[PDB]
């Protein structure tokens, strides 16, 4: 049973509706479930272990049982008059709400008083390692103590109750063990009420730690059921939501990403200057669109996001060519009558909008670094939304120069100022951009080994392609922690794609004279590098041209493997290099064994 | 670590106590006690 | 046997990659060394002459090595040892199993 | 009950002082409280399972029952006496500290047993996906088998006990159904020993999957109560400590940051040059303050760092200055007695210390890359320390050049090698600084929107800042995952901001013509983008000028929110998008099937 | 008990080979052992809950008891027979395989149905902020219901039922008290379902949060366990698995590497120019190696990697030597017979070969950006292999440019591409590299202080340095996070480091007039920003000459206390600054009142 | 594959087996136990 205990208010017969949360005086009184006792018991059993302290500084109040704040009433107890008709409960142990609330505030006000004093006692005692993984390793208590009396700062709590808190302490560190009374010897084992808590930790030299390896299976567990690493490459449509996209706003250097390493970046490649004019803030300037090919952002396949394009520390040459100082740089759209990669001469320039221009000339902005002015650090920036550029089939964001004065001087510079390091940050995560185009769900499959070297790392904030890498890289690091895919043991993971390797290279030799047998051996290896270049670089199972980790198979196979793999660790999975993991703690020991030596002796 | 007697079962300066780390039984006491909403019920 | 205190490594030492992680303050080679000569087919003196440069990286103080050298005389035993003298061997048993031997002097330099 | 069993020493009458723990020749008892026994059966458990194999290789030596490492003593079971008196527990099942060891040690060395063969069966068993999560899919068993007799290197151990492991194996995979003896044909059911949990893992069709969403959400609430999101735009003195500020060493670009931007960081913006001298080891040297406004670090509001300015492939030209040439690249402090930004001459420069130079001039430092000589990668680097700087009003860090003789051709360059990346590491954790002041405390709603563009990106390593932003960074995550702020959803995140914008907008209503009646549909609309853009770069909300988002009520909202929803997800909080992402698995099983069908005709 | 229930097939005497699981035509009946019944009851629990919605609606079908999926056999209850004999069960709780199907499928059922409910009673109630956490404040219950009137957009369902989602709402959210019918006023307490979780979670004012304290713990103690952070400076060869290398691809900028600096690369320090020659695709090119010293990337100690060389926005001076224009620039094999750094002439250079030049000549890939002409973001790419490099003592990469006609224009411009920005990716984790081998195991204590300020920042992905950076990453993460390193509280950490210096400043002192008796105040803070340090930039500790942290004892030792500081935290750890936590926590209740104020005016 | 007989209540290649998994069961076994200090005890 579960809940809060009802009882039948019509009395006698108990049916759906006779019944009632029994509530009163004190509160209802909520059932106390035999696990819900386990932990208010394991949290008492912590406060109860300071005993000692309590008393020495009068706080406290005895020792708390939790047998104080229940009671024993019984009827039936559910969630609701129909369900808890089915759990008839005699004489069961409830809490009143009333109660709930003591247990809470007492745990909380006690809570406070050990967590202090607790705190004084290990400065002191993890100010001498009690925690060894291998072997023993002992250090004469006489020099311990006297030690201690000096390290200890004059305003600790270890040196105002001694053994007011070694009492307390016994019982938590099981390497501190105290002489026995009536044979003035110590006892071999140690019995610190984490008896079993803390037998359960120590490194075992079978496998690592059991406490370790069995965490880091259910944390890898929870993570592959959780994000949805399972469906990686799943081959249809899938809102972005389900990549869960958070905290994600990636800067580039455009004016160098070619046009067609990524859709969202077209140049206006054209013979000649396409010097146009606008009249901003009164002063008429001119954009100029120079002798090189001018990259500019695309407005559509654009995300409404937060465009920042940061110009510093990039040279500003307004030393040669006087046409350049003098221009407040600025940020401005261009809309082209002509699609662009087709947009000759001003003419074919709508219009031009500044859509953020930076206060003051080139000779303000500017900061001599060594001949070559740079750029002093400031933010130019732009905030795009989708529909603001309805109907309008081109326009793209440019951070140009915008000059007060054209000139010979700059017939050859090109003041685009896309050299500067841009910003994107994608504000209205439910839509995504693929291949130029805005959508709200992806097709994962579709986007593995479908982009170049480059049409990767030039994606664009919150695209798919920098979704269905957010999303490898997870089930990149459930593989890389809880699989073992880097040592030569043909793990969970480069299995599952080996399967796929000889299923598919067996087929292939189908039909012709099948003059070559499956390998194996070297199919084994083969795809213990594909899994481990997997791990490795994530991202790769995104571009064209990639050893085995693209075809359509892997992958979707791949984490399926993972997968189950995680759902059968068994709890000794720490057995993997558990020899040499061994040795290396062994090797600590005695290094620390030795360092109690010279506390036994420097502090005689 | 002047002697008290009886407040605590055990001196700190008493006769034949020993610090011994053992790999064996890494000392802890109850620090990830499980409160969270669904698991605390 | 407590892991901490008894420790096993397979495979032999004669071979360089053993020597991967095994670090002692001593070492002893007694009743082995002479059979690796023997079976690694090669040269006594040119055998420890690369055995303890392992040991002495291994991070070892000591040593002791069963070597088979005649020191007092290069007289032998008519049933226990038979020393060919063409090719430094030893013959225990004659044939029962031949090892390679070292001379005291050339040995000991 | 928990804890150690104690019994009344002084016989019969038991008393908060007749008790002593009873403890003898094999340890102390310790109680085996009902869920402890959980753990110790569900690890037997999953160790038993291995029974066919243990007997196969003569290893193992029978079932490990627990019933075997406990007893069935009775007594009064606490913590301590005083509590212990409040258990009178009878025939209870306690484990003594010499059992506690070889349950331990038992389970610890079957484990490696088993995680030995587990291994095996696992290369073989993920080595074909026997994992699914939409309907169902068969592969006709004899080729399977005939399949993977080829595929598993030589060195398993599935190939040495086929059924052994098969035994084992129809434990752990639901998925191979044994052929049932009397009837030769499956069961449609299949019965592997984890019965339940293998059930509650499945996809489950109508919500994501139990195991996942469940996790995702006490994954994400551990953290909301954790690092302390909660409180996360609090309007009060907050000691850093409150932020766990770790691995925080960021890196910059200055000589370039302007001084606004960021007050740690002040410059010699004076009309001629300053050329200043100085003995830096026998040799005198000309620091120069150059031309331009040379940016140096300032040393108060400077938090004792690790100041690691690099110098590398930024330029050197000692090709034209010749000048250039031959002076060692030096980082050093510069104390001024009139307030730098307002020293004009030498005479004003108390004295200038070289904190840390670079043996060997600018000719071997340099490495030619087509023309302009760059900087061999080298790390210059001081330790500067909050009181090395007491009293000393002005005092500023810069990392210049030394030059060994001052000339015409360096009349123009200014020497500042800050223009490299310089890498401060706050090393000090407890002070933080803001606004140029070094503090304690920091008081978050002030830091929001209380930043520009760059008075943001120009933080300074672990500063109020750089604190306020590594904070939000987590609160985002928790949206980010657990909530669904990136679909048309109008989830608890962008609806708890909602509601403040109505509340808002609302009272700016009242008291005038109050023509406008509150939208609604576009402040659902307003406040969804606002939660969104927050989750997509939670820094924005420290810059001045971003809607919504920076007036006080939100976050300090938000946060609460996002608080609660967590504390209610249910379980089946994947039910979101759970259609395509059903569809999308169907896909995969599709595919998978695919597969079996080939495993299934070329190995017949 | 656990597992499946067996039963004598042979009947009465239960041998332990007589049991067999009592299979039938439901099913394997599994036992229920106590838990796991609070799991099923948990969940129904939950789902019971929403009663009056499913009766509002016409789905659901009454309340979900468990007790309709499970039933009362009795026999033994084990793994296997064998173990199962130790567990005679009578009348026990079982769920027969056909129930634990429906338990499934109704929780998952349910679950969807009230996860959607769940949902909009949420968008309502969390719009609202229904929870505060200091102190108390209300609403007027009229204005917030006639104001969420509003608010809510038309398609939710809490205005379709509102007392129908009411009855559910007030069974999570304490903050809603129903009025009493019989006295019509609240009830002072507030009785939620969740009576004791709710209780639990409270930010208790003596102490932060439970719930929270107690999770940020438990996490570190998993990482401390799992990742491996025990050990962390173990002095003897460990598998690199050790390390669970994953998502592991870092990137330089060479040309700029000095070659001490980094192993993994030498340059061609010669005198004049090494022009070589060599057909590649019929063309005859000349490889440079000018000027300059032009540093490689050398082969041997490379493991097996992916390097992606990208050349972009980094300068093209083809305007001024014409005779770089022209030059598929080229990422290049350079075999030399005579080691490099030895390797003089033309005739020195055994092969060259073209791993991967780049389509199109020195004059297509440019771009001008005001004079400089840049390169167009491209990325050229070998994929080198351990072994197609067997044999060959010398062997190096070179990202040069492939000259189709060598002339005095460029007889000092050196055309190494390598001041890009190349990327290498380890493909094969299982093999690391240090000082320049390639090797299987590290020896963390030997790569601690052992390099030098950039011998780290220059390490080679993958590599010990980056491996024992990683780690140490890890374990500084969990004092960051668990410990409190950040404030004056001398805590278990900075102390474990305490007593090391004062140990060893202790012996250092011994023999000679020990005229300085230790300090201890001024060696508590001095391992205070040691400790500090390290939290701060955990790789320092690689660093020769960081003062404390690169001891031998330090790490080793801290690690080692972290470790059993975070094995001992209690629950109420947070009572650390919980002072200003509260009164911060006040601070916003206050605020929030103010907000209700306003629900409570504006929508009266 | 070859024929045991009894060492396990299953031969391999015994008679009607069948691979063939289920949406529905996801294979498992008991790898998240709980072992931390204040979860064990
Ligand atoms: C008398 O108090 C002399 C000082 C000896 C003990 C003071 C505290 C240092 C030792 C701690 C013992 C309890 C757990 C560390
Ligand atoms: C006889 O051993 C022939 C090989 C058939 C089975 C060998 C192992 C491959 C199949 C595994 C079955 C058990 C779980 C995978």
């Amino acid at each position: 049973p579960t809940g809060k205990l009802w009882r039948p208010v019509g009395t006698s017969v108990a049916t759906i509706d006779s019944l009632a949360i029994v509530s009163d005086r004190f509160g209802q009184y909520s059932f106390v479930n035999e696990g819900m006792r386990e932990t208010f018991s394991k949290a008492l059993f912590d406060i109860n272990m300071w005993q000692p302290l309590f008393q020495a500084t009068k706080t406290g109040c005895g020792p708390i049982v939790l047998s104080s704040f229940t009671t024993t009433t019984s009827g039936y107890v559910g969630a609701t008059a129909g369900d808890a008709l089915d759990n008839p409960v005699t004489n069961g142990v409830f809490i009143s709400t009333v109660q709930i609330m003591n247990l809470q505030r007492t745990i909380a006000a006690r809570m406070r008083d050990v967590a202090l004093w607790q705190k004084h006692l290990d400065t002191a005692m993890t100010m001498l390692t009690p925690d060894i993984s291998a072997g023993s390793a002992s250090c004469n208590w006489k020099s311990l103590l006297a030690f201690a009396k000096d390290i200890l700062p004059l305003d600790n709590l270890c040196l105002t109750y001694p053994n007011e808190f070694y009492n307390v302490a016994i019982h938590r560190y099981p390497a501190l063990k105290p002489g026995n009374p009536d044979t003035k010897l110590p006892d071999a084992q140690a019995h610190p009420l984490g008896e079993v808590a803390g037998a359960f930790n120590a490194a075992t030299s079978e496998v690592g730690s059991l406490v370790g390896s069995s965490s880091t299976l259910s944390q890898a567990i929870s993570t592959m059921a959780g994000k949805d690493l399972d469906l990686i490459e799943a081959d249809t449509p899938l809102p972005v939501s389900v990549f869960t996209p958070s905290l994600a706003p990636r800067s580039y250097r455009p004016a160098f990403i070619k046009p067609e390493d990524a859709k969202w970046i077209a140049e206006f490649n054209n013979s000649s200057l396409i010097r146009k004019t606008l009249t901003y803030s009164g002063a008429t300037y001119t954009v100029q669109l120079g002798p090189g090919p001018t990259r500019v952002i695309d407005m559509n396949a654009m995300i409404d996001s937060v465009l920042t394009l940061d110009v510093s520390g990039t040279i500003l040459p307004y030393d040669t060519n006087p046409d350049l100082s003098t221009s407040v740089p600025a940020f401005v759209l261009i809309q082209t009558s002509v699609p662009i990669q087709q947009v000759t001469t001003a003419a074919n320039i709508t219009a031009i909008t500044v859509v953020s221009a930076a206060g003051a000339s080139a000779i303000n902005l500017a900061i001599n670094v060594r001949g070559q002015p740079r750029f002093n650090m400031l933010h130019l920036q732009a905030t795009f939304e989708r529909e603001t550029i309805t109907g309008i089939p081109y326009i793209y964001g440019l951070g140009t120069f915008l000059i007060p004065s054209p000139t010979s001087s700059s017939n050859f510079s090109n003041p685009t100022l896309m050299d500067g390091l841009l910003t994107v940050t994608p504000v209205l995560l439910r839509e995504t951009t693929y291949k130029g185009e805005v959508v709200d769900a992806i097709v994962p499959a579709t986007v593995m080994a479908n982009q170049t070297s480059e049409e990767v790392a030039s994606a664009l904030a919150n695209d798919a392609i920098v979704l269905v890498s957010n999303h490898l890289n997870k089930l990149a690091n459930v593989v890389g922690d809880a699989i073992p895919v880097a040592s030569r043991t043909d793990d969970s993971a480069t299995s599952a794609i080996v399967s796929r390797l000889a299923v598919q290279h067996k087929l292939s030799q189908v039909g012709q004279a099948s003059p070559t047998p499956p390998d194996y051996p070297l199919l084994w290896r083969r795809a213990k590098r594909a899994a481990s270049m997997f791990v490795s670089n994530p991202s790769l199972a995104l571009q064209v041209g990639i050893p085995v980790l693209t075809q359509s198979g892997m992958l979707s196979a791949l984490t399926s493997g993972v997968g189950t793999a995680l759902r059968t660790g068994s709890l000794g999975k720490g057995v993997t290099d558990a020899s040499e993991k061994l040795r290396a703690r062994q090797s600590l020991t005695v290094a620390k064994q030795a360092f109690f030596d010279q506390i036994g002796s420097l502090w005689p | 670590g002047n002697v008290q007697t009886s407040v605590n079962t055990y001196n700190i300066t008493g006769d034949g106590n020993s610090f011994t780390p053992t790999s064996d039984m890494t000392s802890t006491a109850a620090p990830a006690i499980d409160l969270k909403p669904g698991v605390l019920n | 046997f407590d892991p901490a205190l008894t420790a096993y490594v397979q495979g032999d030492y004669s071979t360089a990659a053993f020597w991967n992680g095994i670090r002692c303050d001593s070492a002893t080679a007694i009743f082995t060394i002479g059979a690796a000569a023997a079976a690694a087919g090669t040269d006594l003196i040119a055998f420890v002459q690369q055995l303890i440069p392992r040991i002495v990286a291994a991070g070892g103080t000591r040593m002791w090595l069963q070597l088979n050298t005649p020191l007092y005389e290069v007289s032998s035993l008519p049933d226990l040892i038979e020393i060919d003298l063409r090719d430094h061997v030893y013959r225990f048993n004659g044939g029962e199993r031949v090892e390679p031997y070292a001379d005291p002097v050339p040995l000991q330099q």
